[PDB]
């Protein structure tokens, strides 16, 4: 994986560079706000099982989804659904604190799509999910991090669709 | 980075960061503007370095640059000087991300495998490594030539 | 079912099946008969029992429909009885395949963290089971209600 | 996998149902056979190697098939070719047990075709080889239980072919 | 036993019986004395069953009690069937326990072996076991006859 | 392991001796306590949970053991504790099924005393532990099955002890 | 620690401190004084964070306190606020020690089977948890106040 | 394993103490030499290598020792008796940055003495080969550091004779 | 062969061939001439070699040709002879090898296995192939009889 | 392990010496004698299963040793032996080759006598095993090899007594 | 594997074909030119490294494929480069010693071509890194070995191209 | 030897050994006789050997005898040549054996990693030794010198 600091050293490294003052401004702008990513990590991770919760029950649950013939019937599939959903919560704090979306692509996306297509997960559902804990997530955030966390939720569900 | 490093242990347990991993990504970042400062007078005077770093190895030890010395020459000792070069970017890097995941993987992982092919002497380079550090230390404030230290000993350290 | 528990450990083993494996599919197969009249009977009576659970249940623990409770409301109870018209089918279907694959699967392996999540106390949905058992078998012949007591007390034992 | 009455009952779950009519005379149908296919299975197993000394002989061996150039030449590869035969008896009675084919399908079926095409294995051989088991197994387990017996060998059969 | 098997299952899971395990105990132990009067039937007639088996096995295989046969000989011959009584012993330890574990255990892991030193060959001992299931049937009723059968059969398998 | 069936077996195959009329009347009098057996372990194993949380209630917490200094002191030896309590109340379950106590030697005490030595562990309260459990299981089920549950909980208790 | 956290994973990887390693150890005895200061104010005001975080927790979840509740009656309600009594002063030892290590071996590992058995309901003491950062974070400066909001959160994120 | 701060927690632990001026002025104690150990740990490790050669040269080598006849006979053994030195010099680096000497009983010395005897390992030299290396050490470290990092070579040679 | 077994075991551990392995490379290649006349021989007299060994099989064990032998008639005879044919052949490809790879993978594993398939007494092979070496060996020179010799009481060993 | 040839080499070795006249007339004692332990272990290899069903008929079988009671009761137990038996027969083979009984120590005897004590296997009936193979094997093998391939028989039989 | 006698062994055992005099040529061409390939290996063994560093000095380093953008920039691929020589020079030694090819794809080419297209690597300016190993290689045999061991390194490079 | 080699790889594989095994260490012991001339003509002049070798490795190689040379000095040169007559004579042992198990354990497993501590450079210590071989090579007969050749080149081989 990288980070937002690893990308730009990788970056000038293929090209053999020392660090330049383009370089620098690029790693202030991570430093100055890296005080803001933690203490957003901090929420997240605490309230972790109350964000998947009203998330499900916004965007999944209530539903022919829950119902027999859904994708997320039995006291199995709706276990493994929130389990994925804590996968992607958890995933998407870390690419919010790296300030890099690459480990969502090299331990989350890659395969995923055709993954749900070879079990029938549906995949727009799953969407709506991740958008629903984008929601949550932007709210006890505050407007410190709000920005900064859901655009992770939104490579998540660019990457899926 | 110090990121990297503590994600990758998160992941790896499955879990979210713990106090502790939170607490030193918040110190770390503190420090940004620092380490910026110290690649950056670093960067400004690789050229000096890096001359008298390769002055100082060759007092230190005569024999490289001599008949059966593996940088006797010339255009022996002009490659020698460039990997010298090299060697200071990577610490510049390393200082920047806070560990050594970027140094490690570019220039120690596979490095002794490389020089013996060379027939280069691994513990002379380490030498030439220990003499740009009294260079670089001496254009930095005591306590940012003290952090910028440890990444030269690292190095010092790797090839052992 | 009896015969997929037989048949898996008899391939798991790369072997026929045993004296043992094959009496036990004997024994099995005779009583079906009697096994789908249990089944049809509380088939039969679905509503009435999943009702007079629900009323045995809200008595023994008043806590789950008051202002803090899970199934506190005329909804959250509506689909609290849903839950349990859910358990008596698994029911019917693991008294009529004689083991509880199908049960385990439906509804047995994630439930505590489906119900964590949704934060319903696991005991009392326990309870509302028991108090199925009770309805159930008060519809059935002594022999026959032992037969399917198994299957309920085994559903309890699950969510434990 | 799945048998006659996890066949049902799954096919219920899906639509929520609690068994009807319709699906309590299906599991009769299979319970009302299952003495039988008790007794079946216990003569084919304790005539296994029999079945298949026999089959062979009728339908692989004194041929081409043996000789060099053959693929059950070498008796690395002729015993590798009875290896195979006896996982055809064995799942066979399992599915007649079982009375349902998935097992077969979940397997012994899925990508066999294949390999046998990458390794050379010769299908038209195999199949006679599985049609001449079912010929002596429907004389040993007698009127009984021929047919039932009989159709799990023509599964794997077609399954090939 | 069935018991064993049962509980070996449940252990080796970690977890409590099964309501299928549990009703194959139950409809086990409800056999128990029609089982015990099978084993006592067949130990009652042991000496008949061993002699006619005998007879049978000698006149379908006569190649065994011929110069180059593996029981050829008064002595030899003696041998033989007293590994017959070995095996219908067995049989009646299986029919009471309601699996193989004690049979196989005792008479069949390691039989191939066993058998291969001695040069005896294996398929006619298969044989004198089906001629024991010929002789041991015709002392049992329908219902118990079948129940025995499994159990000679199994053996006639293992020796495969 | 054993049971009461398997014993007898055993005790004859080493004397070579079909089965006589002492042996006999040994099966005959486990056989007709069979249906019992089972009854009680349904009841044991449907209420496990609620029979480790009165035997603990009564004869371990609330005192100086779930205190500092006290070895089901911290949620991690707590957890151990119970968990330790659930595999003894378990495998009484398996011993008297099968009517034999060889499988409590076998899996469970070989080895335990000094294991719980070496730890530190306290033997006396952890056999109150055992015995406090009986007297629960004793009571929910019932005249029928009370004195044969209660020799396997006697046997655990004096093995350590 | 954040010693032991470093050392531990610098021998199992068979190896020296990385200068990460080196850099976070720096930075964490710096803060030494600051972290026993922290340490100080809550172990000085225990007994009012318990009573207020009580008070707080049953006008919040009033249903523990009630008929049916873990916490119902005056030593229900006794043990309990000695439950928040043990969690704060884990949060004490994770604060002066930089992480989780002893905070986790102490009162997470095994939390959640302690308190099923005891059916004590888990997400109402993480209530009482954020109810303890509320008084707590009251007497100590913005700074400090935020170091230790950190492990007020672990706790609450490790009863989930 | 522990270092100074758990040593106290743990301390305070098992009594269920919240820290007291006792404790909270060892922790200073041990927070206030704590900037001095880093840096012996950085000399030490980066001089790894320079350390063991000048040790083995002061107290092993030629000798009986290295000669035939001798435990560092053979390439093999000579190569296995440095890479104890390089464990001693590195799990020390570990006791003296923690500031206790519990990891060396724990991951180095447990069995140690035995497992010599049984190998035929010469003890009282290998604690010259110890006490070679804290002289070495000493000297790189220099006054802040020196007595520090002696003890935890000093209690590695105690704990073998 | 030489080569391949030589090989195999220098790949295997990641390595140039030994010593060892480069010196027995060239006593075989030595041995080439001198193992291609010993299969030149028997090639040229392996109608001879198989009769007689046929006739020397049936005196020894005249019961695999009677009644109940798996040899019994004249078809059964002819492939009986046949496969000492194929086993003769397999000895030549030995030789000239200087190893039983070849001979392994051909004929003797899976050899049990097919063998008991089709009822074949194993031990009576394994004296057709004694007969086969008496034959063979009054055939060749002292020290090519041995050289053959290996190879022959291999195969009489690995049906076994 | 070691041979005839490395006794020597680590013999001198240890002492650093050159090999001298004394060890070169050693291993000329063994290669002079290396043709003869080659032919004798093709005699015993190919007629390996016989020499054990001999030494079996003679020394084990037809006794209260496989009788209910006995130690090789059961197919299980009589299987068990009978591949000990090929063991040591196969190891022998081993040090006869090899010219030195170090093998026989390191992979058959070492602990092999309270393993045997532990199981309850009679060691005195097991060195009549052995015994009574060397008698099969001398035969076979003739004068040339008789008294070579006899002593580690001998060795391993005076290793469990 | 094959080698050259395998080789021809095989051929004739799928025509079960007895050796003739054409097969019987062709052996006693590959056994007298055997003395010759294992001084050719021995000669190659024992210079490997300096085969590796003349020849990547050749076609290798002081170039565009050891700077920055390279594919052997970094000494993690630097290291890895000349690790996949060895292999190629070590393998081109095992075909040459068997007069086979085979274990060249079967161990070195198959899927090697893919391998190097997805990790980028330069397939051109590896086949150069093979003919120039092959250049020092046909210098350091000599005339009896000289072609003989060059055709596996012709066989190694057109199978990359 | 290549007797313990042949063994070792018999016992792995739980089996008796191959023809090709039991082929090699026949042709093997009839070197016997051979190979212990070859270590005794070697044996006979190891201090002229020695000495030769050490000439014509310090004028190959005179950097090593030279102010920044792990061999200069008189002391440090007597050690260098120690270490020469030390391989010679794991060469005689190797030879003798037929294969290099003795000469590895004893002296290439652990010697890069005891010539780097010593920091003695390895490839001038493959070139003492292919000094002895010429000198050594030169006291022998074709044939003889040959097979003495390949265990100097083995040791050539293992340092590298
Ligand atoms: C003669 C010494 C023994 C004997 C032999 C016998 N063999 C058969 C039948 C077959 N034998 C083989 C053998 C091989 N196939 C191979 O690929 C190889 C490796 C080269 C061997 C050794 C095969 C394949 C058959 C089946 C016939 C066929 O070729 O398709 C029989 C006939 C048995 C039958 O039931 O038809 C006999 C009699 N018989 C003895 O008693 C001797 C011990
Ligand atoms: C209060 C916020 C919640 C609550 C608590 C409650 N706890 C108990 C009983 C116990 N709690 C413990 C807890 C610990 N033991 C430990 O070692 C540690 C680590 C430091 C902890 C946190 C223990 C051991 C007990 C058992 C009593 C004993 O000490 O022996 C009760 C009583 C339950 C009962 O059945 O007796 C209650 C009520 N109750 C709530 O509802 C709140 C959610």
């Amino acid at each position: 994986m990288q980070d937002a600091i690893t990308a730009v050293i990788n970056n000038y490294d293929v090209q053999g560079k020392y660090l330049d003052g383009a370089a620098l401004d690029k790693l202030k702008a991570y430093f100055t706000t890296g005080a803001v990513r933690v203490r957003a990590a901090a929420v997240i991770s605490s309230n972790a099982t109350t964000i998947i919760k009203e998330a499900a029950a916004k965007a999944l649950i209530y539903s022919d989804l829950t119902r027999p013939g859904g994708n997320m019937y039995t006291t199995r599939r709706y276990a493994a659904c929130i389990r994925d959903m804590d996968y992607f919560l958890r995933y998407a704090t870390y690419a919010m604190l790296a300030g890099d979306p690459s480990i969502l692509d090299e331990r989350v996306l890659n395969g995923l799509k055709e993954t749900y297509n070879s079990l029938g997960v549906p995949i727009a559902a799953t969407v709506g999910g991740i958008q629903a804990m984008k929601e949550v997530v932007g709210g006890l955030v505050g407007p410190d991090a709000a920005k900064e966390a859901s655009i992770y939720f939104d490579y998540l569900s660019s990457g899926l669709s | 980075s110090v990121l990297t490093k503590a994600i990758v242990n998160a992941d790896a347990e499955a879990r979210y960061l713990s106090p502790g991993e939170l607490d030193r990504i918040k110190s770390f970042v503190a420090s940004g503007e620092r380490r910026l400062r110290i690649a950056q007078t670093l960067t400004e005077a690789r050229e000096r370095i890096v001359k008298q770093a390769g002055d100082q190895l060759f007092q230190i030890r005569p024999d490289v640059v001599s008949p059966g010395g593996n940088a006797y020459g010339e255009k022996m000792t002009a490659l020698c000087l460039r990997d010298l070069d090299y060697y200071l970017r990577l610490v510049t890097y390393g200082i920047v991300a806070g560990d050594v995941t970027p140094i490690e993987e570019i220039g120690i992982i596979g490095v002794k495998e490389m020089y013996n092919s060379l027939q280069t002497p691994i513990p002379a380079v380490a030498e030439g490594v220990r003499a740009m550090k009294n260079v670089a230390t001496s254009l930095l404030s005591g306590d940012d030539a003290a952090e910028a230290g440890f990444y030269f000993d690292y190095l010092v350290g790797a090839m052992q």
